[PDB]
């Protein structure tokens, strides 16, 4: 139970950013 | 373009276009599309017109008086110049003659 | 008649000043957010004891981004320590433009006016500030009502007022028709000052350490050569230089980029330095044995 809740808070912050609109781009290459 | 609904589609120096409102001043009638118009910068609305294609091109094109050259001061090619007068001048001065023949006036040279 | 309606002299602690700077700089470019914690007494005294930056929100400054889950939570932890302070406003950065409340932000600041009646919106602009002093200003809602009913004169009593001429048009219109600006003062105790002031004892321990001594010769040598090359142009300059009219002389004998000035400057630098160098060398030697 304890571990799952920590995932739930992290997920909500990800949710705020993903919210539309967002810049569209293209990846020229991955150096990696 | 003007859309009758108190809105207009304008282009500014900046690249995107704007669906703007007309706000007071110049009436839709008194505007002509293709005119250069006054926008308020904070909110872009047509606050008037005074510019009227303020541009050097307008300057060069307009000539309300008649030209400096008066007629057949120029010497010779008389006949030639009395061909350009048949087509151009003659229908503006009198379309009557053309109507009576049953033929459209010549246009252009 | 009416209340004084004198905007608070906003006493923004040194701790709050440093702390807005950290959050705001690192968080570029995303416009950051948070609440200001302090206490309002009298008619014109707010001390901002401390501030805390709410978790980043991808939406930017919004009514969305102000959020009570974070509000509650931080304050509940401060209960345990007894360092608890009520919300007295909010700060945010616009770093992409100077210090002035947006049309969106005026709606938001009005929500906070319900919470606390002396709520501030303090815009800190971090990239454009080069020192963390310039382009930082404080604001407080002036109603739409005030503007209509000619109540703005009531609002500026007992104040000197602050105008930010720069940034106009629109922006300025909104600013004038939304908030009122007042000076921002920094208060600190002298125990704090002493900390700020402090360094170390290894500061002076280093100041007794000596460089390799060949390198010191290099500098003395170099200066002499340095000054030879500029002494020719100075020599040339004063050959005549008696001709009438000063303005002409400045072009002719190169009085711009003045060789006299430039010679005294180099001599004097090298000189103060070589007095420290001989002094330090002797002090160490006699001290030790």
């Amino acid at each position: 139970n304890v571990m799952l809740e920590k995932i739930k808070d992290n997920k909500e912050k990800i949710k705020n950013n993903r919210q539309l609109p967002y810049l569209v781009a293209n990846v020229v290459e991955v150096m990696d | 373009e003007i859309i009758d609904d108190d809105h207009a589609i304008v282009t500014s120096p900046t690249m995107p276009d704007y669906y703007v409102s007309i706000l007071s001043f110049v009436d839709k009638e008194l505007l002509e599309p293709g005119c250069s118009v006054l926008l308020h910068h904070k909110t872009m609305s047509i606050v008037g017109v005074l510019q009227d294609d303020a541009d050097p091109m307008v300057s060069v094109m307009k000539m309300d008086k008649s030209p400096t050259e008066s007629y057949s001061d120029i010497g010779g090619l008389e006949s030639q110049i009395q061909e350009i007068k048949e087509s151009v001048e003659l229908p503006l001065t009198h379309p009557e003659l053309y109507e009576e023949m049953g033929i459209k006036p010549p246009k252009g040279v | 008649t009416g209340r004084d309606d004198t905007k608070e002299t906003v006493y923004i602690s040194s701790i709050a000043l440093l702390k807005m700077l950290k959050h705001g700089r690192a968080g570029v470019p995303m416009e950051v957010m948070g609440l200001m914690l302090g206490e309002f007494v009298d008619d014109y005294t707010v001390n901002v004891v401390d501030v805390f930056a709410m978790p980043q929100s991808g939406t930017g400054v919004s009514v969305e981004a102000v959020d009570d889950v974070f509000q509650a939570k931080m304050m509940d932890m401060l209960k345990q320590t007894g360092r608890d302070q009520m919300v007295v406003g909010w700060y945010h950065s616009h770093p992409g433009f100077g210090c002035w409340l947006s049309s969106v932000d005026v709606n938001t600041q009005k929500s906070f006016e319900q919470l606390n009646s002396r709520a501030v919106a303090v815009v800190v602009d971090p990239i454009q500030s080069v020192k963390g002093k310039v382009v930082i200003d404080a604001f407080r809602l002036i109603d739409t009502g005030a503007l209509i009913n000619n109540l703005e004169p009531r609002q500026t009593t007992s104040n000197t007022g602050l105008l930010n001429k720069a940034n106009i048009q629109a922006l300025i219109h909104g600013l004038n028709r939304h908030y009122y600006s007042l000076n921002i003062d920094y208060h600190k105790t002298a125990k704090e000052t002493k900390m700020l002031m402090n360094l170390h004892k290894e500061q002076w321990q280093s100041g007794l350490k000596m460089y390799d001594y060949e390198e010191k010769e290099e500098s003395n040598l170099a200066a002499t050569k340095s000054m030879v090359k500029i002494a020719e142009q100075y020599s040339k300059r004063i050959e005549e230089e008696k001709e009438l009219t000063e303005e002409e002389l400045k072009t002719r004998y190169v009085g711009r980029q003045d060789p006299k000035k430039h010679l005294s400057e180099t001599a004097d630098e090298t000189l103060e330095n070589n007095i420290v160098s001989v002094l330090t060398a002797g002090v160490n030697s006699v001290a030790i044995k």
